[PDB]
RNA sequence: UGACUGCUCCCUAGCAUGCUACUACCG
RNA sequence: GCGGUAGUAGCAUGCUAGGGAGCAG
């Protein structure tokens, strides 16, 4: 603490005491000097401690407020953060059929209920071009989130029965092509 | 380590599942919510994947939702 | 002890609160005075006024805290959910109430 | 803490005696000035703090005042939100057929489990099965405590609307099923 | 929508007591 | 020459009050 006009003062008389001290004098002039000097002593040494008070406070003050606008900020962006944090996980699973399903959901293949896992029980799916019935869907049989399937009945966007015979590649672009398979899982 | 990691993304998985307004559906939150219990309750790394499969189901079918091209886009799932 | 066995032939309907009707400046309201217990028999309140004027606010506490008025002032319930007997339902509509998971 | 009573003495005191001290004096006005000064000082001091502790205890007293004073304001609130509910609930007790039930009484005490039973104009069935439907509220009409109801309204659990022509065997496991049937006292209370 | 107890850690404010220090008064 | 008293500053000790959190039945 040597910005105040304290420890000017302070400064000066214990130069000029110390000065005189190293010169050689009486008594009566220590004694002076000291009265004069002790008091600025204290002067100085009351602001050196409550300067070092305030300024700790200051800082643990503004602590607080970046503590709490932190906060408040965090509560605000729950569901984007849930979301990449999520399929960040998923990401690092590495499992077969999960990347499975989720790279035919992502290039527009979902399905319509909750996948079963009994020897039984319909599963619904939505093809919406030839492409992915070409890769998934070829003869009687259905592959989807690593197991088989049997394919049991087609229906378009018009609810009409479509035999599979049909879907060709030059005789599918006349047809409601978002079609819908409900197969059963294969033993 | 790979039973733990499932077990922790089943949690965020219900988390996420919940944000979306899902248990204005009885049936479907009692569901999901079987599964999740079921989840954490395994002994063996086989069963909590299937029913970890059958969970992301649900999240899969619901078509506005979620862009999964877009959180496949940053870096993040393949 | 003894009562504890007796009470057990009683029909269950008649075990509770004991109600009846008082007027407060005119108007009339249905409080308990009394309770029917299965071990303790009956017992009747010892201070209790059927004609008062406006009452003060330890007396609307014990109005407001006693379940005469909301079982007098409600619904009808039968729930086969449970084997409990039931008195009644105060509102139109159950509350289905569910219980969140944690955070990561 | 410039304007004290004493503070106009000791500052004349003190300019008068540091004066007398800058026009080189000898040391008995010296040693005036500074019994002077120092009595002058332990006289403020008190004069200093006194005040200062006064004015603390009147914050302290205004604060705990106001605090009562809410206080007061929030339990005036609470009276009138209560007599307001109380007021507001006793405008549905069917004061005919509890005044009939009242009479009947031999001193004028009834059981409180029974009022719902013999007075209630609506009726609430919650079932959890169709097992248990068919047994307790099948068809249009049924019995129950004694008394005819008939049915007025049929929800599920997420609360809609559903209509006794599908609630079948078949259709059974399509249904939210904590169904809530809702019912009117035919002949009698509504 | 959030019960009754018990124990422990952290931060701030006040009170009481003690230690040291600096001036001043008194004998 | 020693002690007493009156303010002022730093330090330590135990309570009361307020806030945040942890465990147990």
């Amino acid at each position: 603490f040597s910005s105040l006009p304290s420890y000017a003062a302070f400064a000066t008389a214990q130069e000029a005491y110390e000065q005189a001290v190293a010169n050689g004098d009486s008594e009566v002039v220590l004694k002076k000097l000291k009265k004069s000097l002790n008091v600025a002593k204290s002067e100085f040494d009351r602001d050196a401690a409550m300067q070092r008070k305030l300024e700790k406070m200051a800082d643990q003050a503004m602590t607080q407020m970046y503590k709490q606008a932190r906060s408040e900020d965090k509560r605000a962006k729950v569901t984007s953060a849930m979301q990449t944090m999520l399929f960040t996980m998923l990401r690092k699973l590495d499992n077969d059929a999960l990347n499975n399903i989720i790279n035919n959901a992502r290039d527009g293949c979902v399905p319509l209920n909750i996948i079963p896992l009994t020897t039984a029980a319909k599963l619904m799916v939505v093809i919406p071009d030839y492409n992915t019935y070409k890769n998934t869907c070829d003869g009687t049989t259905f592959t989807y989130a690593s197991a088989l399937w049997e394919i049991q009945q087609v229906v378009d966007a018009d609810s009409k029965i479509v035999q599979l015979s049909e879907i060709s590649m030059d005789n599918s672009p006349n047809l409601a092509w978002p079609l819908i398979v409900t197969a059963l899982r294969a033993n | 380590s790979k039973m733990s990691d499932v077990k922790c993304t089943s949690v965020v998985l219900l988390s996420v599942l919940q944000q979306l307004r899902v248990e204005s559906s009885s049936k479907l939150w009692a569901q999901c919510v079987q599964l999740h219990n079921d989840i954490l309750l395994a002994k063996d790394t086989t069963e909590a994947f299937e029913k970890m499969v059958s969970l992301l189901s649900v999240l899969l079918s619901m078509q506005g939702a979620v862009d999964i091209n877009k959180l496949c886009e940053e870096m993040l799932d393949n | 002890n003894f009562n504890v066995l007796f009470s057990t032939v009683f029909p269950p309907t008649s075990f509770g609160p004991l109600v009846r009707k008082i007027f407060v400046d005119g108007v009339p309201f249905v409080v308990s005075t009394g309770y029917h217990f299965r071990e303790l028999g009956v017992v009747h309140n010892q201070d209790v006024n059927l004609h008062s004027s406006r009452l003060s606010f330890k007396e609307l506490l014990v109005y407001a805290a006693d379940p005469a008025m909301h079982a007098a002032s409600g619904n009808l319930l039968l729930d086969k959910r449970t084997t409990c007997f039931s008195v009644a339902a105060l509102t139109n509509n159950v509350a289905f109430q569910t219980v969140k998971p944690g955070n990561f």
